[PDB]
Parts: structure tokens; C-alpha cells; sequence
């Protein structure tokens, strides 16, 4: 668009952490990725960049969209042919136990706009600075 | 904040800060190549659900010297 | 005649194509080879094809298991590899039975026992140890304890009341 936000950059933005949005946005955010995998299996939609530089996840953490930030990190796509997109993978699971592998690609202090660099250093005008860091991986 | 400001006091080395996950492979791309990705581990348990969930990456359970991948739709 | 190596087994048994695992029994009986032999194991961990079959048990319906169990029965040597213990340190004692209990397959438990599987198989190892660091599910390192700590009450009652080998309720 004029600002450069794509479909996904919008779905993040339009939410306001309510239940219906969060129930909603995570779902539509799921499908379009599944489609963008099945249609054009090279486009890394979650790695495109708006004019301000922020990736969707970066925008989510920046503007402080907790429900979206949950989903983007601890997703899990069981569907084959589109498993590469998932992050919360499960390695060895000996019955009741299961060891998981929360991905880190854009949430460690190696990339430019890592969420954890954004969440902490951002303004207090971003609601729920605190509750974002209580999501499962970032906390531990 | 204190953590991050401390990491920046280390210029770019990160040598003891790439935050374990050691490029653990977790599958394959949707063309055939490997999918090495940094991954912090987490151990869990669920007694009601029994974790027959598809997506196992390693046949032999655990974490030691010697990893062996699963037929994760190769 | 096609020769027949261990790597092609471990792959093909996971694929669950019994047609591939067909010219074995001619080859096995010809070459004097046994399914329990340094060829058909794992160099580091120690294994059997049977184990790899039990791991890659998609839909609970590996039938190649019944295939190669019948094969060694023709080779008058069943006991050794059904009671096949991983010879690792991290894994030391794990049999097909310990896995079939893990994987919720009454039938696969039934079969192995009827074939002559041991039920006092000790999984004394490290994953199966109490170590407060390296995690792992601690049961009693002994099968019916695994069935007990795993909601498989049916399999508990079978291991106890079966005829072939009644389980010792008072193991250690």
C-alpha cells in the first residue's frame, strides 16, 4: 500500500487484543500463509518489510498486539507441505513428555528489529509491554 | 532491559549468546533442502493428551551425541 | 539374485513396503546370515530392524513387523532380537515391548509376547533414570510399570494374566 503494509501487516494492525479479534486474526493469519505456501512456495511473507522497516511480527510486538504475538511464535501447522512455516516444533515425545523447539529467527538480538529489542526499548504508549514478555518462549 | 543493554556491551561476538539451539535441524524446506534453525528448547508434559501429534523430528528420544531424524514426510 | 544390506532394510521397513522385504528370506537363508548380526544392527546405539519398524509405526499399522518376525522363526532364532536392548548408555535395555507400551498398541504388545518377548526387561539407563538435569520419564524401568504410569490398564492386565509369561508384580 502507500505505507507498504501487506495483507499480513494489516491483520496485525487491525487487531486490538480483544477476544473476537484475536480469535479471528490468528485464523485468517493462518490460512493466507497456508495458501501462500501452496500457491507460491518461495514467498517469505513473514519476512517482507514495510516502509518503516518493521516485519509483521515486529509490528505486532511494536504496537503491542499480544494475541497475535502469541500465535506468531507458538504456532503449529500440522498440515503437511506447509510445515516449514511452523515454529513450535516438537522433537522427542516419550509418551506424556514432549520437548518443543520454539524458533528464534527474529526474536534474538542478532537481527535489526528483533521483538525483544522492540518490546523493551519501545515507548510506554505501546499497551501491554509487560504481558507480551509473559508469552511462553520469551519469558523462559 | 538490563539483559539487552548488557548484550550490546558485547559488540557483535554473541559467541556465548546465540542462545542455545545450535542450528538444530527441524525438518526440510518445501523443496528438499535442510531447515537448520535456531531453537530454544522447552520440556513439557501433558497427562490428558498423550502427544501423538505429527511432527516428531527425532525417532530415538532425547538429546545426546547422536541425533537421528524421523520420516517427517521426507 | 539381489543382495540385501542393512541400510536398505532400515529405510524400507520405515516405508512399510513388504514387497521390498520379500527376497530377504531366500537371501538370508542362502547367505547363512541371521537377522541378529552385526550387519543388521546399529553401529553406535545398537538396534534391530524390529525396533526401527516399531518406531516408524504410522497409523499403528506396520505389517512388516509380522513379516520379519516370521522370518527368524524359520531361522530357528527368535529370542535374541525380540529381547534386543539398545546398547547405548543413554539407552540401555529398551526393547520392542517398552516401545509398544509407549505407542498404545495392544496388538503389538500381544504379538511380541506371543512370539516370546520378555516382560522383566530392565530399561536401566539415563533417559530412564531420575536425573534432575537431563529429563526423562521415570517409570519403574520395567514394563508393566510403564503400562501402569501410562493409562494402559488393558496392557497391565494382559502382562499380568497372560499365559506365555506372567509379569512379576513385585519387580525391582
Amino acid at each position: 500500500d502507500s505505507v507498504g503494509n501487506t495483507v499480513l501487516h494489516a491483520l496485525v494492525e487491525v487487531a486490538d487484543n480483544t477476544a473476537d479479534n484475536t480469535k479471528f486474526v490468528t485464523s485468517m493469519y493462518n490460512e493466507i500463509l497456508i495458501l501462500g505456501a501452496k500457491l507460491h512456495p518461495t514467498l517469505k511473507l513473514e519476512e517482507l518489510i514495510n516502509k518503516k522497516g518493521l516485519t509483521p511480527l515486529a509490528l505486532a510486538a511494536s504496537s503491542g498486539k499480544i494475541g497475535v504475538l502469541a500465535y506468531i511464535l507458538q504456532r503449529e501447522i500440522q498440515e503437511p507441505e506447509c510445515r516449514h512455516l511452523s515454529r513450535k516444533f516438537t522433537e522427542w515425545a516419550y509418551g506424556p513428555v514432549h520437548s518443543s523447539l520454539y524458533d528464534l529467527s527474529c526474536i534474538d538480538t542478532c537481527e535489526k528489529n528483533s521483538v525483544l529489542e522492540v518490546i523493551a526499548y519501545s515507548s510506554s504508549e505501546t499497551p501491554n509491554r509487560h504481558d507480551m514478555l509473559l508469552v511462553e518462549p520469551l519469558n523462559r | 532491559i538490563t539483559i539487552l543493554d548488557t548484550e550490546k556491551s558485547f559488540l557483535k561476538c554473541m559467541r556465548k549468546a546465540f542462545r542455545s539451539g545450535k542450528l538444530l535441524q527441524v525438518g526440510y524446506t518445501p523443496d528438499g533442502k535442510d531447515d537448520y534453525r535456531w531453537c530454544f528448547r522447552v520440556d513439557e508434559v501433558n497427562w490428558t493428551t498423550w502427544n501423538t501429534n505429527v511432527g516428531i523430528i527425532n525417532e530415538d528420544p532425547g538429546n545426546c551425541e547422536g541425533v537421528k531424524r524421523t520420516l517427517s514426510f521426507s | 539374485l539381489k543382495l540385501y544390506d542393512r541400510r536398505s532394510i532400515f529405510d524400507a521397513v520405515a516405508q512399510n513396503n513388504c514387497q521390498e522385504l520379500e527376497s530377504l528370506l531366500p537371501f538370508l537363508q542362502k547367505s547363512r546370515k541371521r537377522l541378529t548380526d552385526s550387519e543388521f544392527k546399529d553401529p553406535e546405539t545398537g538396534k534391530t530392524c524390529l525396533l526401527k519398524a516399531m518406531l516408524n509405526l504410522h497409523n499403528g499399522q506396520n505389517d512388516t513387523i509380522s513379516l520379519l518376525l516370521d522370518i527368524a522363526r524359520q531361522t530357528d532364532s527368535l529370542k535374541e532380537f525380540v529381547n534386543a536392548s539398545y546398547t547405548d548408555s543413554y539407552y540401555k535395555g529398551q526393547t520392542a515391548l517398552h516401545i509398544a507400551i509407549e505407542r498404545r498398541n495392544m496388538a503389538l504388545v500381544t504379538l511380541l509376547v506371543e512370539n516370546g518377548a520378555d516382560v522383566q526387561a530392565a530399561a536401566n539407563g539415563d533417559f530412564f533414570k531420575k536425573t534432575k538435569g537431563r529429563p526423562g520419564f521415570y517409570f519403574g524401568e520395567l514394563p508393566l510399570s510403564l503400562a501402569a504410569c501410562t493409562n494402559q490398564l488393558a496392557i497391565v492386565k494382559f502382562l499380568l494374566q497372560n499365559s506365555w509369561q506372567p509379569a512379576d508384580i513385585s519387580a525391582r
